[PDB]
């Protein structure tokens, strides 16, 4: 499986 | 008008859309717009944190969990997991994470 | 030979070059996960640290190169193996142990036996 990436992170997303 | 806030073992999909298993409880999910949750993917390979949601249209990758600002993001509801799935889910992380475990290797 | 995470470490990860952080040198971290899972997927699942705390629940409060704080509820998957990953020391067992306990909260499952 790909390691899953979540694009641009968000809000309170620090990475 | 109202959100949607996800609840424990809700499948949203999350504009990234990506669906993904929450894990967090709806208070935590509520107040803070983010929730623990574990992405899906579309297939099978055999990997041990693998679980498959039954049963048409979904295959969560419990070792990727990861807190995503649902509310900034957009999540929508696509259902909810069965309570085994959801507890198998959580019992791969626990061995990984899990407090319980910990003192089993230091 | 090469150094493999194992749970406790404190290490030091790149800012992801293609996510924009405008933050100088690395990324602190704390290892959650056990030396045989990180070794044998390359991967591992840690919480990030920050140099400002702020008083938010979650934080975990790093005593000990560098002042810090953990946070808990900021758990990901780390590939250590394909994007490295640094030993710049190790937690404290109250530090890794808090840390853990705020976690469960998260994901904290029913009290029966079953396969997993």
């Amino acid at each position: 499986h790909e390691n899953i990436d979540w694009g641009e992170p968000k809000d309170k997303e620090v990475w | 008008v109202s959100r949607y806030v996800p609840d424990m073992g809700d499948l949203i999909w999350v504009d990234f859309h990506r669906p993904a298993v929450v894990l967090s409880p709806f208070m935590y999910n509520n107040k803070t717009g983010m929730c623990l949750c574990v992405p899906c993917t579309t297939q099978s390979k055999g990997y041990p944190f693998e679980v498959v949601l039954s049963g048409q249209e979904g295959v969560a990758l419990a070792d990727q969990v990861k807190s995503i600002a649902w509310r900034a993001r957009g999540a929508t509801k696509k259902g909810t997991v069965a309570p085994e799935e959801l507890q198998l889910i959580k019992a791969k992380i626990n061995v990984l994470i899990g407090l319980s475990h910990h003192h089993h290797h230091h």
